[PDB]
Formats: C-alpha cells, structure tokens, sequence
DNA sequence: ATCGATGTATATATCTGACACGTGCCTGGAGACTAGGGAGTAATCCCCTTGGCGGTTAAAACGCGGGGGACAGCGCGTACGTGCGTTTAAGCGGTGCTAGAGCTG
DNA sequence: AGCTCTAGCACCGCTTAAACGCACGTACGCGCTGTCCCCCGCGTTTTAACCGCCAAGGGGATTACTCCCTAGTCTCCAGGCACGTGTCAGATATATACATCGAT
C-alpha cells in the first residue's frame, strides 16, 4: 500500500504537487525532502488563519458561506495580515466601513 | 473608431467612487482630475496588457494578461486566477 | 490540457477543518487559490535566491524556513516556522 | 416639505457604499473607455468580458486608494473638501508622479 | 553693529549648501552605535562589516532625505512653511508606511 | 539605550536641509529619531537574518544590499 | 593565498564610456555603482523574460522574450532605441557567423 | 580549426555576449536559452549604459570635472525623467540629491 | 423637549441558481534502487574586524533675544450639496455568426 | 498547418433607474487681522568624533575528504478534477420593535 506525503506529516495541502511545482518551476537544481512539506505546512496554516478570521467574519454576517467581501473583512481588519497583503487588492472586496472624525457632524 | 469615452465615467460615478473612498464633499475640478488620473492608469495597464498580449500570438485581450500586467505594476489582483 | 489544476479541494478541507459548517463561494474559492499560488511563487522565489546566495544549488527546510522569517511578518512567521518544524518532525518520525 | 441639510445625506451615502461591494462604475461607458484606450496601441483587438472586468474593479480599488488618500491630505490641509491640489499631492508622495 | 541675517536667510543657504553636497550628514561612531544596539535585539555577539555600516548609513540618509521631501510638500500643501510631525505622519500614511 | 539620542538635532536638520525645509518644528526631531529608529529595524530585521542564513554572525555589505533589495529600495554603490 | 576571480563588468563599462566619452575618466566607486546599474537590469530583464517563458508554456527564452520583456518593464521611448538597437544587434548575429 | 572570434565583435557590441549567456544559463531564468537572447540583451545592456554613460559625461563637463563620480551619476540619472522612472525606487550612494527648492520657499522683495 | 419620518435590528413563507455531494477515469504521485555529485565536516590562515590610547578640533550643547510664522477668530459669497422633472442610455434578454482561442500532429 | 467550437461582437427592442439640468439655500474655503510663541541666528562652552596608530584574535575563506540525498528511471494505482445531480443560502416579501435627524 503507498500512503501520500501530506498524510505522513499532518497536513491538508499536497506535499508532492508542491514538490512538483517546486521542481517544473525550475527554482533551483535540487529539492530537499523536507522543503515541500515545510512550504505545504505554512500555506495551509496561513489559509487557515484567512479561512478562520473570514469565517468569524461571516459569523458576524450572520451569512453561512463565505463571500469575497467577508475575505476583506478578513485582511483589512486583521493588521499583521494587512501589510502581507498591502500591496494586494482583493476580487469584489470593497473597503473598510472607515469615516474620518472631522467629517462626522457635531 | 471609439471616440470621446472619458466623458462615460459620469459625474455621479466619480460622486460614488468618492463616496466610498470616504469624501465627503468635492470639488468641480475633481472629476476632471480624476478623469485624467483614471486615463493614465488605463494607459498604463493596458499598454503593459496588450504587450503581454502580443507575445502570446494573440489578438484577445485576456483577463490572465489583465493581471498579470496588474502585478508587473506592483497592484496584485486575486480573483480572476493566480 | 483540458484539466484545470487549483488548490480548491485542499482549501476546501481546511475550511471543513477550521469552520466545518461555513461554506465558500466559487469566487472566494478563486480568491483563496489565487492568494496560495501567490504566496508560493513569492516563498518560491525567496528560496530560490537564498539558495543562490550561498552557492547552493538545493532547496531545503532551512531555505523556506528563512523565506518565511523574511515574507511572512512577524508573529505569524513566529507560529509558521515553529508549525512548520513540526510538519518535519511528522516527517521525520513517520519516515 | 422636509430637507436634509447639506452634508448629512453624503455621510449616509459613504456607509452605504463602504458597507456595499459592487462596482460604482457602469460597465458600458468603462469597456467603451477601455476599447478606445486599447485601439491606441493595436487596431482591432478583442477583450474577454472577465478582461474588462478585472480592469474595471482594479481601477476602481486603484481610485478608490486615490480618493482615501486625497481626502486624508484633505482634511490634513483643514478642510472638508477634496480639491485637486490634493490629488496631485498624494500621487507626488506615493511616487507616482 | 554686526551684521545679523534674517531668520530664514541663512537657513536657505544651508539648504543650498547641502543639497548640492554628497557627504554623510550624520556622524559615523553615533550611527554605528545605533545600528549596533538594534543589532543586539535579533543576535547577541553580533560583528559588522564598516562598508555595511556605510551602506546602512547610505539607505537611512536617503530614506530620511525622501521623507523629508514629501513633508516638506505636505506642509506646503497645509499653507504653511513649518513641518509637523503631523506632516510626517501623513506622508508615511500616504507612502502606505503606517 | 542613548544612542538613539546620539542622532542629534543637527543632524536632523542638515537631513532637512538637504530635503528642501527652513523651519523645522521642535517635536520633529525625536519623532524622526523613532521613524529613523522603525526603518532601521525593518532592514536589521533582515539583515541579520540573511547572517542568520549564511552561518555566520558578521553582517556583510552584501547582505545589507539585499536586505535594502527586499523591501523595493535597491542600493547601488556596494555590489550586485 | 587562493582567491575567488572576482566576476564584474569594470572593463565593458569603461569600454563604453571611451565611445562616448574619449577624454572622460571615472571613479572606481561610479565603478561598483555602473556595475551594480547593469547587474540589477540584467536581473530584471533576466527575471521578466523567464516570468512569461513560463507564461506560454515554452522551455526557452529566445530574443522576443527579451525583447516583449524590455517593452514591459523599461519606460517608453528609450525603450524603443534598446529594441531598435537589440534588434539591429540580432541582424548582426544573423548577418555574420 | 578556424580563429577563435568572439559573439560580442559578430554582434558589434562592447558587452560579453557570451557571459550573458552564461549568467543566463547559471540564472536558471528556463532551461534553454536562445541564440538571439544573449545577443538582445547584451544590446540592451550597452544602450543602457551608455545612455546613462553620456549623460554623467555631460553633467560632469557641466562641473567641469573629468572624472565621473556618483555626484554626476545622480544628477544623469535624475534630470532625465524617463530614466528617473526606471530608478525610482533605487537610491545612489554618495549620490546626494536634485538641488530643488519649491517655489513659495524663494523670498520676495 | 417632541413627534414624525427614516433608516435599522429581529421573526416567518417562497424561489432559484449556485454550491455541496456523488460517479468516473487517468494521469501524476508514490514505492524501490543507484549513483554521484553536492552538502557537511575537520584543519589553516590571514585579513578583517574589534578594542584601546593620545589629541584635538569641528561639531554638538546651551542661553537668549526676537520676529515672523503658526494659530485662532470673523466676514463673506460662492461654490457645492440637495431636491425634482426629464430624458438619456445602461441593463437585460434574444439572434446570429464568425474571428479566433484552444488543441493536436 | 489543421480542425473544432466558443465566446466576442454586432444589432435590436423594452424597461426603468441613473444622469442631467436647473432652482435654491447655506457651509465652508479663503482672505484678513490679531496675538503669541517658539524656532532661528549667533555667541560661548564642552565634548566626543575622528584621525592616527597599534595589538590581537577569530572567523570567513580555502582546501581536502567523505557520505548520503535526491534526480533519475521504472511501474502501479488511487486521488483529484470534468460532469451530473439535488437541494438549500440568500434574496425577497411581509410584520414588529429601535436608534437618529430635522424643524419647531
């Protein structure tokens, strides 16, 4: 029986199509053994923390399924995934519900 | 020929895209500016899309090419594929 | 080919993972594949200079350990790597 | 009859487009803007629906960044009214101008 | 009585004088310091080469120099001739820094 | 420590002069020092990481090059 | 002892400069400087041309990636003399061995 | 065997042609490199170089210098706008900075 | 204060098309083995960085007058928000058809 | 070069909400003035940055040696993506209760 490389460290995210892509995208020569399961491991654990906060997003929503705009709310709120993602803009994201204190009336 | 379209992005556009942008109030020569700003911007971006375009033998722009031309400018878009 | 190849099934499982009564859309399942294959091509990268910095023609753990101690920012790199050195213990351990 | 004073009904328009999502721009005139941009540098090209799409929504983040940061230079000049002298100021300090 | 200048009439001159300069306006051994003691929170018994100081040197004047820049036409922008740190904070707002 | 401090105020003001300011405000200065102060951890943040990278604990030209190469500020003068 | 042959560009430069500029010297530090201009746009150049190799689903990078590749990312009219003059360097590729 | 005669002199260029080719392969940029790709590049390369190599003569002659310091590379790179967009985000060492001052600073009489 | 519009937070019945789940397959991922080349490790060395002392001088620190620029307050008038009738074109549904994207040899 | 088939373009008709032009009131940008405060010019002190020189030691570079790790090849199979189905989350309608602005 031949069991994957995702099930051998824990992990969602599939070890050998990110040896693959690792490889085909011709970064380097060679490709240790533990460097796809490192990169897989930090991108199901990053879309873990996207997923989580734009689930509590979508909870504060009261909306079941995820939405791009709940996605936004995700980033933007969140301040140490704001400048990963700075530069980034966002599919039918819109923005932040932001009004300047100046323009508020007295 | 197309000609004359700038005058398409409309004064209650601008309004709206002001509105969320969190303005207030405006200007007169703001839509004129802004008119300008989004001109230049569409220059670019479709300048680097078309480039992109004709090295793949083709004559359709591509949504592909569209963001692709979008991360070569540093505005990376998700959405329409990676 | 014909064969469209995403991360949607994986970022699907995740979700089930964390929030295993929240759906997804299509197009926030496009935004989520598109953000992984950015963030791949962007850790890819790093490690793909690092490897050249040093004359080194391999790319190991301690490669994207690095990558994301540069690119992911701080606290969240201060989980990753930590989380990360677990995945190669459960790869180490299991054999 | 009853009126709003002048002032309160744009502050009821910036959380209703803050809290809503879709595009401010209508897709007619902006893929007619787009066609006449594009014949500049080739003669009968094509765009995909997705293309202008993708271009619309991009433009409008890139405008709507523009106006956040305008109407900060606004009201860091003490005023309430965005002029042109402070878009020129924001896109001379993100350094693209 | 001697000649006293205007305030802001030498002040001008000294722009005219450093900006056509290329010399480091900050002292070595107080950068070199600095740089050294905000080495010591990522790695204790650290060493440095002195063209990384200079480099580093080099990359903080410019950066500093820039931020300068866009104060200066914020300030400007406020009708004024003073820089605040309010208009600092904005041009780091502006340049997405903060 | 105090070596924050040893930036002196003119220092901060030949920076302005070579920027294009006569008047400088009196709570400019340590406010420059602790934007000074971010910028620097940001490229130590780096540099030393790329150090960190190399197996060594001496921070080279080269890797204060790159470290400024990371976040889009190139630095030429010292290699490529 | 042994030492690595330290790779730079010092002498091309100082090539170019004696075509344009016969009478002129040049510092050692304009040097590091030129050397680390031409390195930084050869990585460019380099990175871009390979970004849409991969693009196409082609393994080679011939002279159109560098060519569409200095369209893109060098600014306007320059640009065009480089391609012009590229394209002139590849007639006279072409023309002899 | 015939003379060993170099890429650069059948291309007409000053720049190494064949190290272009190398850097390339050793880049690992694909896995096969053109014929014409060196060559193209090798010309860019020298275009740009002496573009900004005439331009730093030119503001060197301007401070009637004869040696090129990076004084005189700024100022090159500076006062042509199109190449100031190319190195927008590169700053130049003991490079110094545009003299500039905006026009409400001047005094008036 | 006060009430009336006016937008906003909380409980149920209906439809739809977009998403959750099930079927099929085939191709890329997994198991096994080898070489050999790249990475890890030990010994040298020399140069490059760190530390220290004299001095001494340019630059930093400090005091202090002043004047000019920052900031608060007030008048205005005009430019801009708000409302309403009109009309203008966006949006949508349906038809057709062909240039060209995409795939294969 | 060749074949397929698909979606992009062009046109047309209906509807209806968005835009536009105009009337109108008033909020605010701007100009002006008064005040005052705090930064700048400059003289005097002082101090440590810098230059020069020297000791030292240790660490990055260099070489050789080894060994084991991963590209490569071969073979097999099951997981991941086209396609189909069905079913329900959200939009839309009503009803009921709450906080906010205007005008007096």
């Amino acid at each position: 029986k031949a069991k994957t490389r995702s099930s051998r460290a824990g992990l969602q995210f599939p070890v050998g199509r990110v040896h693959r892509l690792l490889r085909k995208g011709n970064y380097a020569e060679r490709v240790g053994a533990g460097a796809p399961v490192y990169l897989a491991a930090v991108l199901e654990y990053l879309t873990a923390e996207i997923l989580e906060l734009a689930g509590n997003a979508a909870r504060d929503n009261k909306k079941t399924r995820i939405i791009p705009r709940h996605l936004q709310l995700a980033v933007r709120n969140d301040e140490e995934l704001n400048k990963l993602l700075g530069r980034v803009t966002i599919a039918q994201g819109g923005v932040l519900p932001n009004i300047q204190s100046v323009l508020l009336p007295k | 020929v197309l000609r004359d379209n700038i005058q398409g992005i409309t004064k209650p556009a601008i309004r709206r895209l002001a509105r969320r942008g969190g303005v207030k109030r405006i200007s007169g020569l703001i839509y004129e500016e802004t008119r300008g700003v989004l001109k230049v911007f569409l220059e670019n971006v479709i300048r680097d899309a078309v480039t992109y375009t004709e090295h793949a033998k083709r004559k359709t722009v591509t949504a592909m090419d569209v963001v692709y031309a979008l991360k070569r400018q540093g505005r990376t878009l998700y959405g329409f594929g990676g | 080919k014909t064969r469209k190849e995403s991360y949607a099934i994986y970022v699907y499982k995740v979700l089930k993972q964390v929030h295993p009564d929240t759906g997804i859309s299509s197009k926030a399942m496009s935004i989520m594949n598109s953000f992984v294959n950015d963030v791949f091509e962007r850790i890819a990268g790093e490690a793909s200079r690092l490897a050249h910095y040093n004359k080194r023609s391999t790319i190991t753990s301690r490669e994207i350990q690095t990558a994301v101690r540069l690119l992911l920012p701080g606290e969240l790199a201060k989980h990753a790597v930590s989380e990360g050195t677990k995945a190669v213990t459960k790869y180490t351990s299991a054999k | 009859p009853h009126r709003y004073r002048p002032g309160t009904v744009a502050l009821r328009e910036i959380r209703r487009y803050q809290k809503s999502t879709e595009l401010l721009i209508r897709k007619l005139p902006f893929q007619r803007l787009v066609r006449e941009i594009a014949q500049d540098f080739k003669t009968d090209l094509r765009f995909q629906s997705s293309a202008v799409m993708a271009l619309q929504e991009a433009s409008e983040a890139y405008l709507v960044a523009l106006f956040e940061d305008t109407n900060l230079a606004a009201i860091h000049a003490k005023r309430v009214t965005i002029m042109p002298k402070d878009i020129q100021l924001a896109r001379r300090i993100r350094g693209e101008r």
